[PDB]
């Protein structure tokens, strides 16, 4: 999602907080968008069933 | 078809998996996760109905 | 947090709870202790051969030395006030004390005191286009400090020379040595020299009474890369004993995590040192001191549901732990 | 020293089809029972590889280009391929990489060497003592500046063997990326006559070398008064890698079982 | 005839899903009460 | 055109080159040993 790693603990075990926060924000944004996509498609499939 | 599988997702283990700094950063986004758990719980009840 | 009825009242934002079942916050077994496993390397790293070196070559012939198989210590490098600038780019200088690397590179040269800003990746300038270019995905540290007294003489140490003109910009981590003459004019140039036929290498005016910004600065670059290989260069961390079948915090060569280590059945090939999941999480690891393969399993968890009648009837509840055998509830969020 | 040998038959080069060869482990991370797609330099399936041969007469060690890696292969009896030369101008203005796997050592040099027209190795032939002994090392004459060096542990390989069919099958991939020289390899015993096997095998990574040179040409060395000699039966194959997405199948053991070229 | 997937009994790919916060709840009516 | 609760004035003297180190989040000698600012700092720094 634009950050330096897909592993959260590798960001935590490498960088101090004031710029590790910026990478963690990109991870949070991408993963939250994936959850919203999944929930919307599950709602529509539940309507069909 | 009558029903589909009842699936539950937990945000804070999915998004900020076992971290404290990520949890504190996630609290600035308000109430997305209660919304997602509410929607998925609604689907899981409607299957048994 | 006092009792599950209170927690249900908290997560519903009400003081009256009607009859039913409510999913509430999860439970997670807490880890008991920490495990650190680092290899058995003892010798220190030859840092005096780099920093207290007698001679640095010129920037267009920069010297590269490979640091391997030692125990580094970046606290003694960071705490010295001798360094004028010390900036680390892929890491923070604090955490360098407890990471382990595969091999370290040391690049050494000398530069004019104002061209140091051109050494960062993405910036463009004289030496950035002609002498030494860094990749934009750089992971390492840049250290620079003036060496005014030691090399610059009043007669002028004119052995420090750098390339002025180049045919095209060069790819990072490369080097050119040449005696070729340069054709800045339209006409081709042969022989030795002619009109606008320039020798591309020109020397600095390093003499000590010159003002700052024309001074000689010694510059060293560290260019280690991270955690995709068996590790050689560690920091000063002492290994503990190895504890299995308990939720522990493991630190395997800088790979950090929490879980249960189990004797495995996976048969690693001898060139492999990790093992990943579909979701890019490590689930097998090789102990760097005793060459054995350990499985990593995350600790037990699950949802917790509160079954209540209405609060208008009574204040008694029952608790459901989802998909967990009962014996793991007394042990423990 | 070197001797300009000429006594050989002249033939056009031969072409052969690289059926299902040229796949290696792209990283050192164990994966199991999963289908993983990667994008890297590989040898494409059903590509046309150049075949060079030495029989009886036949001795061809030409200058070949080096663009974005080489799949080398060698099908062989009696261990006649030994050497590997890498460089960009080869004439004492740039350093040269050399691998020499002779009867004694595995000598790996990165030196400012000086070469000539016909550099090669050579041994004498069964000179009434039931053995072939090394007698000929005419590769270079000068070495000015030599930064890296390595000599491995001593040993002794065999220098005899007479079969009509090869049994040694060596597969190699040589790459140079970001100043790193990467060697991947595999050995296989096989029963074949005059071509490349149709089959599947992966390549383990073997060696990284931190060289940092520019290589655009390469040339192979073969084992053998100034003329009149016998060449052992040997065949070797050259192919070139391309940036092509692959799909890889890892089994339970983490062993690459099949691949699909995209 | 139907090849069930993601059964999720307490104890492969199902556990790999399970360790990242993905759970499967059991249905209220079993497979025997429906047959009744 | 703002109003505040109360204003704090911190006074000291350092070397002329460590003034770069007084900003919060960056580290070094004077940041780790003598005077550290919180990362959520609001206010001004004045040096001459
Ligand atoms: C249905 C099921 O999985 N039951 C198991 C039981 O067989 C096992 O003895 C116990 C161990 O604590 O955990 C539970
Ligand atoms: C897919 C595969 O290669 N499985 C092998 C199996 O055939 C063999 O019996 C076992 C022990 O050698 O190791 C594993």
């Amino acid at each position: 999602f634009g950050a330096i790693s897909s592993v959260l603990n590798d960001i935590l075990s490498r960088l101090d907080p004031p710029e590790a926060e910026v990478q963690i924000d990109r991870l949070i944004t991408g993963r939250l968008q994936s959850l919203q996509t999944y929930v919307t498609q599950q709602l529509i499939r539940a309507a069909e069933i | 078809p009558v029903s589909m599988t009842k699936t539950s997702v937990d945000c804070t283990m999915y998004i900020c998996g076992d971290s404290t700094e990520c949890s504190n950063l996630l609290l600035q986004y308000g109430s997305f996760c209660t919304q997602l758990n509410r929607a998925l719980t609604g689907i899981a009840v409607e299957q048994d109905k | 947090a006092l009792d599950p009825l209170s927690e249900t009242k908290c997560t519903l934002k009400s003081f009256t709870v009607e009859k039913g079942i409510y999913q509430t916050s999860n439970f997670r077994v807490q880890p008991t202790e920490s495990i650190v496993r680092f290899p058995n390397i003892t010798n220190l790293c030859p840092f005096g051969e780099v920093f207290n070196a007698t001679r640095f070559a010129s920037v267009y012939a920069w010297n590269r030395k490979r640091i391997s198989n030692c125990v580094a210590d970046y606290s003694v490098l960071y705490n010295s006030a001798s360094f004028s600038t010390f900036k680390c780019y892929g890491v923070s200088p604090t955490k360098l004390n407890d990471l382990c690397f595969t091999n370290v590179y040391a690049d050494s040269f000398v530069i004019r005191g104002d061209e140091v800003r051109q050494i960062a990746p993405g910036q463009t300038g004289k030496i950035a286009d002609y002498n030494y270019k860094l990749p934009d995905d750089f992971t390492g540290c840049v250290i620079a400090w003036n060496s005014n007294n030691l090399d610059s003489k009043v007669g002028g140490n004119y052995n420090y020379l750098y390339r002025l003109f180049r045919k095209s910009n060069l790819k990072p981590f490369e080097r050119d040595i040449s005696t070729e003459i340069y054709q800045a004019g339209s006409t081709p140039c042969n022989g030795v020299e002619g009109f606008n036929c320039y020798f591309p290498l020109q020397s600095y005016g390093f003499q000590p009474t010159n003002g700052v910004g024309y001074q000689p600065y010694r510059v060293v670059v560290l260019s280690f890369e991270l955690l995709h290989a068996p590790a050689t260069v560690c920091g000063p961390k002492k290994s503990t004993n190895l504890v299995k079948n308990k939720c522990v915090n493991f630190n395997f060569n800088g790979l950090t995590g929490t879980g249960v280590l189990t004797e495995s059945n996976k048969k690693f090939l001898p060139f492999q040192q990790f093992g990943r999941d579909i979701a890019d999480t490590t689930d097998a690891v090789r102990d760097p001191q005793t060459l054995e393969i350990l499985d990593i399993t995350p600790c037990s968890f699950g949802g917790v549901s509160v079954i209540t009648p209405g609060t208008n009837t009574s204040n008694q509840v029952a608790v459901l732990y989802q998909d967990v055998n009962c014996t793991e509830v007394p042990v423990a969020t | 020293q070197c001797v300009n040998l000429t006594t050989r038959t002249q033939l056009p080069p031969a072409y052969t089809n690289s059926f299902t060869r040229g796949v290696y482990y792209p990283d050192k991370v164990f994966r199991s029972s999963v289908l993983h797609s990667t994008q890297d330099l590989f040898l494409p399936f059903f590509s046309n590889v150049t075949w060079f041969h030495a029989i009886h007469k036949r001795f061809d060690n030409p200058v070949l280009p080096f663009n974005d890696g080489v799949y080398f292969a060698s099908t062989e009896k009696s261990n006649i391929i030994r050497g590997w030369i890498f460089g960009t101008t080869l004439d004492s203005k740039t350093q040269s990489l050399l691998i020499v796997n002779n009867a004694t050592n595995v000598v790996i040099k990165v030196c400012e060497f000086q070469f000539c027209n016909d550099p090669f190795l050579g041994v004498y032939y069964h000179k009434n003592n039931k053995s072939w002994m090394e007698s000929e090392f005419r590769v270079y004459s000068s070495a000015n500046n030599c930064t890296f060096e390595y000599v491995s542990q001593p040993f002794l390989m065999d220098l005899e063997g007479k079969q009509g069919n090869f049994k040694n099958l060596r597969e190699f991939v040589f790459k140079n990326i970001d100043g790193y020289f990467k060697i991947y390899s595999k050995h296989t015993p096989i029963n074949l006559v005059r071509d490349l096997p149709q089959g599947f095998s992966a390549l383990e990574p073997l060696v990284d070398l931190p060289i940092g040179i520019n290589i655009t040409r390469f040339q192979t060395l073969l084992a053998l008064s100034s003329s009149g000699w016998t060449a052992g039966a040997a065949a070797y194959y050259v192919g070139y890698l391309q940036p092509r997405t692959f799909l890889l199948k890892y089994n339970e053991n983490g062993t690459i079982t099949d691949a699909v070229d995209c | 005839k139907v090849t069930l997937a993601d059964a999720g009994f307490i104890k492969d790919l199902i556990c790999a899903q399970k360790f990242n916060g993905l759970t499967v709840l059991p249905p209220l009516l079993t497979d025997e009460m429906i047959a009744q």
